[PDB]
RNA sequence: UGUGGACCCGCCCCUUGGGGUGUGUCCAAAGGGCUUUGCCCGCUUCCGGAUGGGCCCGCGUCCCAUCAGCUAGUUGGUGGGGUAAUGGCCCACCAAGGCGACGACGGGUAGCCGGUCUGAGAGGAUGGCCGGCCACAGGGGCACUGAGACACGGGCCCCACUCCUACGGGAGGCAGCAGUUAGGAAUCUUCCGCAAUGGGCGCAAGCCUGACGGAGCGACGCCGCUUGGAGGAAGAAGCCCUUCGGGGUGUAAACUCCUGAACCCGGGACGAAACCCCCGACGAGGGGACUGACGGUACCGGGGUAAUAGCGCCGGCCAACUCCGUGCCAGCAGCCGCGGUAAUACGGAGGGCGCGAGCGUUACCCGGAUUCACUGGGCGUAAAGGGCGUGUAGGCGGCCUGGGGCGUCCCAUGUGAAAG
């Protein structure tokens, strides 16, 4: 089915993941259907992770299955905080 | 530094001295004094009426041999300042000025450029507080430019920045003698410089 | 949308079917002079309704054959053989140009 | 031509003709000598020209200039060629290159030693 | 038969002026009138009008030159300079209001025939429309 | 059982097989687990979403016309078969068609693209790496199972080949990673790990992932960096040229002092927080624990030695000249051209220029080359007017008015993936 995952963008030992929304087929870098966020595991900038929670939850409510990893950013960031 | 070799060989194939030695370089000693001709078996020959092209390749060669830079790094100067907005001349003198071992000659932590190289080098050299050993590292407006706390001490640090009290610096710098510390104000302009080049004719020699 | 074109009934020696002769025109890629290419048809036409000259629009339709992927739409005008004749002589000019001799 | 004309026959591209066909166009081709002459130079020139007759692996035979003081080439030696012609000797467009398989460098050479093939000597 | 009448006209004019004509006559047309509004309106040419030679309908167009010059060879400098023809029959030549060209840095101008009449590139170019690159003039 | 859905006939709305409706007929299901008498995992039919895909159409996509005619499943029709589905897709029958100089058919070559290189641009060349599509899995054919395959590490047959063989008969297919061998001018480790991202299966634990993340080898490319820094004779020795007086290498060296690449010692990562478990509803939210291949690597701190230089070129183009050897020889040579005894062009040497961890060479692409010219060329004598005419297609077309609005121009809008 169709995934929220991270793809791998950076360079060698520094690795930068665009979290995207693409068919769980696809090779993790391979053309993606949607980017809705980024990622740097490194945290090298004060902005090493943003989401668009608006986009994430409309793929969420059509079906996209998150990774682990995947959600446990998407939650990091309010996508399923219903407070 | 760079090149490594006779140095006061090629003042005298310019036939201007580039200053580059520190001492000597003003003491009648710099070769170009009772030696202004250049090197070799053929230096007092009644030169030749050099072809524009020559010209050319003399006027490149004095520029880059002033900062001691290979020709990779000054061509790939060159060609970043030339797509860069701006007066290509002034825009190329304005990064050549702007390499960190060239800020040093210019606050006169070092009395040559070769000098100012190897003090970057062997990390004697600081930008905003942090060790930078990158000659080719490129300063930019607002970074100070100090001595490392730990080579403070340094007997060649001591006499070049007591050498440098009351001593003046460029209007696009600033120095603080006492801390040590130096400041690039802004990008100097060709009116600040006063390079015996004409970069006109250099600009022309990457275009033949 | 299903493309639509308008070009002349050249053949109607076929059953429930016509060939409708469209042209185009356009710049040259390169030379820019506008220059006519023109393309064959063959569209679908279930009750025989149209003939020779009938100029008719074609419109972009799902396989009824190989070949065919187009039914005729509506009557633009009709009876004008002097489409059908520019087609006729440019097709029985192919007489003169070729090895064999022939009185094009 | 007119317009139309460019439309109805448009320009046309020339062809680069290979001037060394040591096939592939590979930078090299490797070959077995069969013959080793000299030859005779032309124009106003005179000498006795060093070439090879090498039957290439490329299913090529032709002849090569063997440059350098002297050489060491028998009618049978494995050796490496480049492409290049002799402006004098009309028909030879490849060179042999020196120190590269049964072709031994220029011996006793001090300047151009990179061609030739020719390590650097000592010196104490 | 004439091929192309403005080709004509813009040829009749450029031979004329290197004659140093007092004025020179071409076959009426109300194309060619609006472009000769142009020529006028902008300086190229005295002006033009409308007389009838030998019971057909021409347009005698008034040519301009410089004042007598020093030396040897004393003729006028041309106003009309350079008149060439651009698009022409059997090589159509249209552009976009953004491909519109600048004739010598403004010192010259288009004639281009848009969809809002006759237009020097500056004009079409304000009004925003393109069309067919007639002419060429400086 | 029939929510429903499928099919036939009818009616209605739509209008190429879309939606609704009525009668008739036809079609469902699977169980399992416990933090057991509910909740979880799952099953069935249907409507829809999302994603992925099939098929069709306009336009665009190399060379040869010393390839000009091609075609009979061919072109179309009716009926049928087939499929998820249109279609000669396939078949029976009927019609006689279809295609071509706006280049059919035939031959040559070639995976296409985003892009890449070059170019002022127009354009030329190209399609490695990465991303998208296609095609193929020893060569040829075929179908089965499946939502999906005509299926690289599934099946059948024919062929070539290797292998085992009790000769009857069998087993195989690195264009997966690595590696071998062959060919070649030439292209790597039979490595480490699943710690990370991604994938498959499982409630989960977790198992499997030569995808991948890393390390290895190669100046193959790009970038950064070092082989020292400052002082040091009107100037050592040697080499070197010399009008023998000097001139050059040369501040170069020696040497003085300063720093301190290597290397030693110490500390030593980010990449990892989830899954999981506890609280809470197996939710939101809160809490906790496990987990690093790279690696004792990066980086930080202390200690610390002056410590690789090369290659091409110096007749003109083209930056750089002298001696000697050689004597149309030996040999240079990109093009002009050098060498038949004073050679700045050969060979060496001193010196010099250029670039420098590289420098040259060969090959190939674009440029310069307006040297196929659209931008941007030509044809009296330089290459180029057809021997002349008639005329077919085609190209082109006078002045005025009107309709249309195809070409053309304008506004809005959609599309123009990411990478570059
Ligand atoms: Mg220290
Ligand atoms: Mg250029
Ligand atoms: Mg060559
Ligand atoms: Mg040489
Ligand atoms: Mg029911
Ligand atoms: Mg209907
Ligand atoms: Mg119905
Ligand atoms: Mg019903
Ligand atoms: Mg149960
Ligand atoms: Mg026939
Ligand atoms: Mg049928
Ligand atoms: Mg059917
Ligand atoms: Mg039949
Ligand atoms: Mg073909
Ligand atoms: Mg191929
Ligand atoms: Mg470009
Ligand atoms: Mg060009
Ligand atoms: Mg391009
Ligand atoms: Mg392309
Ligand atoms: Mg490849
Ligand atoms: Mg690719
Ligand atoms: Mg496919
Ligand atoms: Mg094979
Ligand atoms: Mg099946
Ligand atoms: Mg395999
Ligand atoms: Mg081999
Ligand atoms: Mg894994
Ligand atoms: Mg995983
Ligand atoms: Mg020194
Ligand atoms: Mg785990
Ligand atoms: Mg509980
Ligand atoms: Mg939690
Ligand atoms: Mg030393
Ligand atoms: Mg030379
Ligand atoms: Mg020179
Ligand atoms: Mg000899
Ligand atoms: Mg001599
Ligand atoms: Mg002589
Ligand atoms: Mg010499
Ligand atoms: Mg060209
Ligand atoms: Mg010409
Ligand atoms: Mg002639
Ligand atoms: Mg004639
Ligand atoms: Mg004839
Ligand atoms: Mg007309
Ligand atoms: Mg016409
Ligand atoms: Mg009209
Ligand atoms: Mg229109
Ligand atoms: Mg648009
Ligand atoms: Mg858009
Ligand atoms: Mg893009
Ligand atoms: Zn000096």
């Amino acid at each position: 089915m169709v995934k929220i995952r991270l793809a791998r963008f950076g360079s060698k030992h520094n690795p930068h993941y665009r979290i995207v929304v693409t068919d769980a087929r696809r090779k993790r870098d391979g053309k993606y259907i949607e980017k809705i966020g980024y990622y740097d595991p490194r945290k090298t900038t004060p902005d090493w992770l943003k989401v668009d929670v608006e986009r994430a939850r409309y793929w969420l409510s059509v079906g996209a299955q998150p990774t682990d990893t995947a959600r446990r950013l998407l939650r990091q960031a309010g996508v399923f905080r219903q407070e | 530094g760079r090149y490594i070799g006779p140095v006061c060989r090629l003042c005298r194939r310019e036939g201007v001295k580039l200053y580059l030695k520190g001492e000597r370089c003003y003491s009648p000693k710099c070769a170009m004094e009772r030696r202004p001709y250049p090197p070799g078996q053929h230096g007092q020959k009644r030169a030749r009426r050099p072809s524009d092209y020559a010209v050319r390749l003399r006027e490149k060669q004095k520029l880059r041999r002033i900062y001691g830079i290979s020709e990779r790094q000054f061509r790939n100067l060159f060609e970043e300042a030339s797509k860069k907005k701006g007066v290509t001349g002034s825009v190329f003198l304005g990064l050549l000025e702007s390499r960190l071992d060239n800020v040093v000659y210019r606050l006169g932590f070092a009395v040559s450029r070769r000098q100012a190289r190897q003090l970057v080098r062997h990390g004697h050299i600081t930008v905003n507080g942090r060790r930078v050993d990158l000659p080719s590292y490129r300063v930019r407006p607002g970074d100070e430019i100090a001595v490392a706390e730990k080579s403070r001490n340094l007997e060649l640090i001591r006499q070049n920045l007591e050498a440098m009290k009351g001593r003046k610096v460029g209007p696009w710098l600033s120095l603080d003698v006492e801390g040590m510390k130096g400041k690039f104000l802004r990008l100097p302009d060709r009116e600040d410089l006063a390079l015996p080049v004409n970069e006109q004719l250099v600009i022309e020699f990457y275009s033949r | 949308p299903k493309k639509v074109l308008t070009g002349v009934v050249v053949s109607d020696k076929m059953q429930k079917t016509v060939t409708v002769l469209v042209e185009r025109q356009f710049p040259h890629p390169l030379y820019g002079k506008v220059i006519k290419r023109s393309k064959k048809y063959l569209a679908h036409d279930p009750e025989e309704k149209y003939k020779l000259g009938d100029v008719v629009e074609i419109i972009e339709s799902r396989p009824i054959s190989k070949r065919k992927r187009f039914r005729v739409l509506r009557l633009v005008e009709s009876g004008r053989m002097d489409l059908v004749e520019k087609y006729l002589i440019r097709r029985q000019n192919y007489q003169s140009l070729s090895k064999r001799g022939g009185k094009a | 031509p007119t317009i139309n004309q460019l439309v109805r026959k448009g320009r046309e591209k020339v062809r680069k003709k290979s001037k060394v066909p040591a096939l592939k166009g590979a930078p090299f081709r490797r070959g077995v000598c069969t013959v080793v002459r000299t030859v005779t130079p032309k124009k106003p020139n005179s000498a006795l020209r060093k070439v090879a007759k090498v039957r290439l692996t490329s299913g090529y035979e032709v002849t090569a200039y063997i440059p350098g003081e002297g050489h060491n080439l028998q009618e049978h030696s494995v050796v490496l060629i480049r492409g290049g012609r002799v402006k004098d000797l009309p028909g030879v467009r490849y060179h042999i290159v020196r120190g590269v398989y049964d072709a031994a460098g220029v011996k006793d050479r001090k300047k151009s030693r990179s061609k030739y093939g020719t390590k650097k000597p000592k010196e104490a | 038969m004439l091929t192309d009448p403005i080709a004509d006209m813009l040829t009749r004019i450029r031979n004329a002026t290197r004659v140093y004509k007092e004025s020179t006559d071409v076959p009426a047309s109300r194309f060619k009138e609006e472009i000769l509004r142009i020529l006028a309106r902008e300086g190229f040419i005295k002006g033009y009008e409308r007389v009838d030679v030998d019971g057909k309908p021409y347009l005698r167009v008034y040519l301009k030159y410089g004042p007598r010059r020093q030396g040897p060879d004393p003729r006028p400098e041309q106003v009309i300079h350079h008149i060439r023809r651009i698009s022409k029959p059997g090589r159509r030549v249209y552009v976009g209001v953004k491909e519109i060209p600048r004739v010598r840095r403004g010192l010259g101008i288009a004639i281009l025939s848009t969809s809002k009449g006759v237009l020097t590139d500056r004009e079409a170019r304000k009004l925003g429309v393109g069309g067919e690159l007639i002419c060429e003039v400086w």
